[PDB]
């Protein structure tokens, strides 16, 4: 009778809603804001801690902290504030009545899973709970049981091979640059035009500039040559105090850090050949359909032209005796939530819940034997 | 590899034959016998063939078939039900993905008469929502 | 046979002289003074604008403008007046037969760099010019090649780590908090004792008060308790109209904006966190000698007790196995000029000069390729 809840806890953007929906009901950033000045107009609703999109609204007078960094929960009390804001203010439901599905990053440590279980059953008192993985729900939302998933959000980029509906832990590879580092690099390369963005309040402005005006160049050098010669790609943005900035060759230079990590001084590999390094670690027989199923998921896959560039870069260094196709659904920024919403609403999922009494005579250790 | 105890899975893969299931609103219903070999273009299907060997063991083969008009929930449910039916078995089955119009030749080999497609199908289990939508038009008088 | 000129144009002071010398010949503040009152006596010597020490000697009847505000150059006509004054009146030399070395802060907007070229070959017609980073000149003046430079002057405060004589661009950090901001903060907190300073001449007087009577406390709260409990820390200063003011705890509160930027309302961290995060963004093997070679430059690092406070703050942040050496030479006010003077006088330097010929076949873009 009751309806399950799906809550995908991103490192920079948390999604929540009810199972059986085609879209998440609530998308809001996972930030906790604290005031940096003194509230002299007393009795006019000042709070010690502003949580979520409200903290995005009055972001000038606050300092912002992210409770999840690099996909892993580090600050736990702020994560309780995120979950309290999610249940009580945002979705407006009592957690005692609704089962809750959560998603975790691949290669999550066990202690974070146990602590997630403990604050889920003690503090909020859910009647049922389950934990799932980002990439397998992305692959289920794509309608596949075998494929590579490039899940690149705000904290990390994960390459996860999945064969027969289960991941391969020996070939899951983690590359630690995402849209946070792209935002920081864009704050770096807007300094030569004379614009300065230093504090965490206007990092969100640079993130909005990155979302509205960026694209992946198919070839970099001729794009730089045409940017240097002409001015057909220089466009303007309106800052929310009224000043207008203009951006030229930085529109396409900022996505290129994914393909060239040396732009930020990172000595690791670009996003195209780390998928090759993951797929060489798999068995020789299963590479045929694994090359054919290139699932892109996450918000930093939403640049225009990233799929064609990824097709070119895989096709360059894979052998010519096979076909490469890149798939990119339009809903790939919500695809983990879509896979969770399909998973929670099935007729075989009611026995896969972790009920309250099983946690009572099992403690916070039954989450390993059931979420597996 | 946690097993599931769905009550319709108990009649799956016990005798050599060929079994078809249709997805209707996050659940499997077996289509009747004289509706075999033909499919709706807007639904998702789970196909099982089990084959007896000479040495006594009984092999399995899963396919999951997606039309060109099926929704996201039907195809996702077909993939997850394929995975869970493999996990109900002892991992002895191989899975295949079948797309309408681009089927494998071995998938054409299973049906004697051939493949024929009709329009329509069962409706999706999803209900449409938009993220962060409010449609509000109110007026309040504060007084005192 | 021609002697090159070295002209360090800071935000608050201009240090100009000849290459090969040990001390700069002309040191004068970079201000332009204009009359604001009505001239009633005819003839005499009234000029439309006063530059340098002549503006300081007549600052009671002048409004004073700084051409450089926070490192960038805002007024270019006034900066041309500054360059004309330092060539023709201070050094008293014709600049059409002397190559001129100029200095520049890093992470500057690019549009200054050709514009500094655009005056120098067109108005003064120098035979050659070169632009050098201030931090590498400060490190060369100490006799070192690897180390971290904290350069803090009147406009900006930047941490630059240098390895093998080249600055690492992915770890240079800029903080817009320097001597003019401390002067403005001291004008703000002298109103607590009843002293009003609003005029630009009064800003110059408060800058002099800050130079004579300020120091960095080793620990802030104990020093505040000491200043509250007695009056042993109070000092007296004589204003030029004979008035005597007394300052107490404001002696040490004004340097503490360097270590706690929230006094003037900035979310950004202090100089010691800036040094620690600048070191932490380098490679793991070269962190040993970056902690052990930590030089300081600029006039804002001339307070008493700044080196002991910096070593106390870095030592608490670094691992305990590391060895910390804060290096504070007594000539660090002019270390940029000394490094430029030695670097320009070398016999192996006369091929990095950007001469007239490659400039007027290449346009104002040669400075982006020859000056790294
Ligand atoms: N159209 C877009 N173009 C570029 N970047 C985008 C776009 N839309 C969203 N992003 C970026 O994608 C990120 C959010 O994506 P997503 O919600 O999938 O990640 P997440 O779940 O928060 O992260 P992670 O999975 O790493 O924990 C942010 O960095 C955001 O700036
Ligand atoms: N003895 C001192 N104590 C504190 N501050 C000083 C002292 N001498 C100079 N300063 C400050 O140093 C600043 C100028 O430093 P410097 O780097 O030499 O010039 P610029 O910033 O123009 O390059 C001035 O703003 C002045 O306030
Ligand atoms: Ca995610
Ligand atoms: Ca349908
Ligand atoms: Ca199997
Ligand atoms: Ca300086």
């Amino acid at each position: 009778e009751t309806t399950a809840l799906v809550c995908d806890n991103g490192s920079g953007l948390v999604k929540a809603g009810f199972a059986g929906d085609d879209a998440p009901r609530a998308v809001f950033p996972s930030i906790v804001g604290r005031p940096r000045h003194q509230g002299v107009m007393v009795g006019m609703g000042q709070k010690d801690s502003y949580v979520g999109d409200e903290a995005q609204s009055k972001r000038g007078i606050l300092t912002l902290k992210y409770p999840i960094e690099h996909g892993i929960i580090t600050n736990w009390d702020d994560m309780e504030k995120i979950w309290h804001h999610t249940f009580y203010n945002e979705l407006r439901v009592a957690p005692e009545e609704h089962p809750t599905l959560l998603t975790e990053a691949p290669l999550n440590p066990k202690a974070n899973r146990e602590k997630m279980t403990q604050i889920m059953f003690e503090t909020f008192n859910v009647p049922a709970m389950y934990v799932a993985i980002q990439a397998v729900l992305s692959l289920y939302a794509s309608g596949r049981t075998t494929g590579i998933v490039l899940d690149s959000g705000d904290g990390v980029t994960h390459n996860v091979p999945i064969y027969e509906g289960y991941a391969l832990p020996h070939a899951i590879m983690r590359l630690d640059l995402a849209g946070r580092d792209l935002t920081d690099y864009l704050m770096k390369i807007l300094t030569e035009r004379g614009y300065s963005f230093v504090t965490t309040a206007e990092r969100e402005i640079v993130r909005d500039i990155k979302e509205k005006l960026c694209y992946v160049a198919l070839d970099f050098e001729n794009e730089m040559a045409t940017a240097a010669s002409s001015s057909s790609l220089e466009k303007s943005y309106e800052l929310p105090d009224g000043q207008v900035i203009t951006i030229g060759n930085e529109r396409f230079r900022c996505p290129e850090t994914l393909f060239q990590p040396s732009f930020i001084g990172m000595e690791s590999a670009g996003i195209h050949e780390t998928t090759y390094n993951s797929i060489m670690k798999c068995d020789i027989d299963i590479r045929k359909d694994l090359y054919a199923n290139n699932v892109m998921s996450g918000g930093t896959t939403m640049y225009p032209g990233i799929a064609d560039r990824m097709q070119k870069e895989i096709t360059a260094l894979a052998p010519s005796t096979m076909k490469i196709k890149i798939i990119a659904p339009p809903e790939r920024k919500y695809s983990v939530w879509i896979g969770g919403s399909i998973l929670a609403s099935l007729s075989t999922f009611q026995q896969m819940w972790i009920t309250k009494q099983e946690y009572d005579e099992a403690g916070p250790s039954i989450v390993h034997r059931k979420c597996f | 590899h946690m097993v599931v105890e769905h009550p319709e899975f108990l009649k799956a893969g016990k005798e050599p034959g060929l079994q078809i299931w249709r997805v209707e609103k996050f659940d499997l219903v077996p289509v009747p016998t004289n509706l075999y070999g033909d499919f709706f273009t807007g639904d998702a299907y789970v196909i099982l063939k089990t084959v007896q060997l000479r040495n006594g063991n009984l092999q399995y083969d899963l396919h999951y078939w997606l039309g060109n008009e099926c929704s996201q929930d039907e195809s996702g449910a077909a993939a997850i039900f394929t995975v869970q039916l493999d996990d109900y078995l002892n991992g002895r089955a191989v899975q295949h993905r079948e797309v309408q119009g681009f089927e494998s030749a071995t998938f054409l080999g299973y049906f004697k008469s051939g493949l024929k497609y009709k329009k329509g199908g069962v409706a999706s289990g999803f209900k449409h929502v938009v993220p962060n939508e409010v449609v509000v038009q109110r007026l309040f008088q504060v007084k005192g």
